[PDB]
């Protein structure tokens, strides 16, 4: 319903999905290789069955696309500082789909207006999904020409012969604890012969 | 040979404590390593003097954080600060002379200044920097020929400023036109020069733009790119086909004699 | 990591490790667990290196049963104190500018005070 949808939900529209009971089928997204760049480090086939998560907290940022492979040691910045602290186990699951392709449409796509900037974090331990705008500046001209005016919402410049290099990517953080709660399924297993 | 005195203030010292997580004061540390050392942790720091720091001119990570203090002239002597990322309007004073001596920095940015006086010919010898920020900025006039030799203008990140106007054929030796954008600005004057020998473009950018329809200037171009209107569209929902309409005469096409 | 060259005490140390009775060794340390008792109760306590005590504040009275120590350093930033006992038999003079904040201050005993003269203002705040 949300990875094979023509009309995916834009990245101000995204949705957390609260899984309970279920293993999901990291053999069928793993290996069906159709993006080449896997660099997916984490997983081990005879650790595999025990990644059974009894609350998965997983935390989700935003970064471009060009600018993923910019990360080293020792460097800091306002798009980390405002949406999520990265700390130094960025090691993880290359979890990016390309939808880009999948969203052209005739006369042009002029309504998909991404919201780099977010006014706060994803707090813990509360759900948030608002649609908050922030504006860059204190007093408004309203389209007026005039002065201590700008605009925030950047042309896409989709232009049909463009670069495909503009691919977003995301990496999410999958840590276990061991807490006192109990637990009843950690993975099935295949019928034999 | 011991080494003491290093902290006069007794809450500084208290602040280097805790922001260092340093549980004592009779430590040793070595050159080698402090230099090696690229990252500094210090959360929650009450730095509210600065006394001190003047004899430790060998680190690479530094932390500062003052939300009282609108004179910072202390700069001036002050060598090795290049950390200063902070965001915040409440400094209302700008001192000046800060670009003199500061060559040294790593990272540092700065939005939403209240520079009255920008500094002219900035770009004079300062060749070696490779991203330039031209962030709110306020320069109204260009010396003639400043950039001659600088043909190497390969990345340019011109929006978000309040740009007025430009020179009177600024890009004469820019032959390569690749990506800029014009909107939320207010244009006054077309550079001239540029399109004599750029007969070969592939590119042109033309929206939003108040081309004048004084002949026999820009008629044929607009001829011609009212020809094949099937292609441009616009921003607001409007019809597209009576978009192409000159201001003032409201006379047919057929009915137009230019004069000379 | 056991490290060398830090605790100048030897016995305050042990007696301290010593006279609580720990469940093991095994357990972690900090400050401000350790510092929770404010009147030290050693007896014969003969501790001289009081320099940089900025960072214990929650100390107010000391008891000291070492003659020998005739250092003023114990009074020049130690105002939190309500009780004195010092056997300084040779004290003739008293630090100036104690009294700025001494106003926690109980009882006090001032034995062999042989000031034949006393100084103007000093009991003047002490209302």
């Amino acid at each position: 319903e949300v990875f094979n949808a023509t009309r995916f939900a834009s990245v101000y529209a995204w949705n957390r999905k609260r899984i309970s009971n279920c293993v999901a089928d990291y053999s069928v997204l793993y290996n069906s290789a159709s993006f080449s760049t896997f660099k997916c480090y984490g997983v081990s086939p005879t650790k595999l069955n025990d990644l059974c998560f009894t609350n998965v907290y997983a935390d989700s940022f935003v970064i471009r696309g060009d600018e993923v492979r910019q990360i080293a040691p020792g460097q800091t910045g306002k798009i980390a500082d405002y949406n999520y602290k990265l700390p130094d186990d960025f090691t993880g699951c290359v979890i990016a789909w390309n939808s880009n392709n999948l969203d052209s449409k005739v006369g042009g796509n002029y309504n998909y207006l991404y919201r780099l900037f977010r006014k706060s974090n994803l707090k813990p331990f509360e759900r948030d999904i608002s649609t908050e705008i922030y504006q860059a500046g204190s007093t408004p001209c309203n389209g007026v020409e005039g002065f201590n005016c700008y605009f925030p919402l950047q042309s896409y410049g989709f232009q049909p012969t463009n670069g495909v290099g503009y691919q977003p990517y995301r990496v999410v953080v999958l840590s276990f604890e061991l807490l006192h709660a109990p637990a009843t399924v950690c993975g099935p297993k295949k019928s034999t012969n | 040979t011991p080494i003491k005195q290093i902290f006069p203030d007794d809450a500084f010292a208290e602040t280097i404590k805790a922001n260092l997580k340093k549980k004592s004061v009779t430590d040793a540390v070595t050159q080698n390593e402090l230099n090696s050392i690229d990252q500094i942790y210090a959360p929650d720091s009450d730095i509210k003097s600065v006394q001190g720091i003047q004899y430790l001119p060998n680190v690479r990570s530094l932390k500062l954080r003052s939300n009282k203090l609108h004179d910072i002239s202390a700069l001036k002597e002050l060598t090795n600060l290049t950390f200063l990322f902070l965001n915040l309007n409440q400094l209302q004073s700008l001192p000046n002379g800060v670009f003199d001596k500061l060559t040294n920095l790593k990272e540092l940015v700065l939005v939403e200044n209240q520079l009255q006086s920008l500094p002219d010919g900035v770009f004079d010898k300062l060749t070696n920097l490779t991203l330039l920020h031209l962030m709110v900025n306020q320069l109204q006039s260009l010396p003639k020929g400043v950039f001659d030799k600088l043909t190497n203008l390969t990345e340019l990140d011109l929006s978000y400023n309040q740009l007025q106007s430009l020179p009177e054929g600024v890009f004469d030796k820019l032959t390569q036109l690749k990506d800029l954008r014009l909107y939320q600005n207010q244009l006054k004057s077309v550079p001239d020069g540029v399109f004599d020998r750029l007969t070969s473009l592939q590119y042109i950018w033309l929206h939003d733009n108040p081309w004048d329809c004084t002949c026999p200037g820009i008629r044929y171009l607009s001829e011609w790119i009212n020809k094949h209107s099937g292609v441009v569209r616009s921003f607001i929902p409007l019809w597209a086909p009576d978009s192409a309409k000159c201001s003032g005469s409201g006379k047919p096409v057929r009915s137009i004699i230019c004069p000379t």
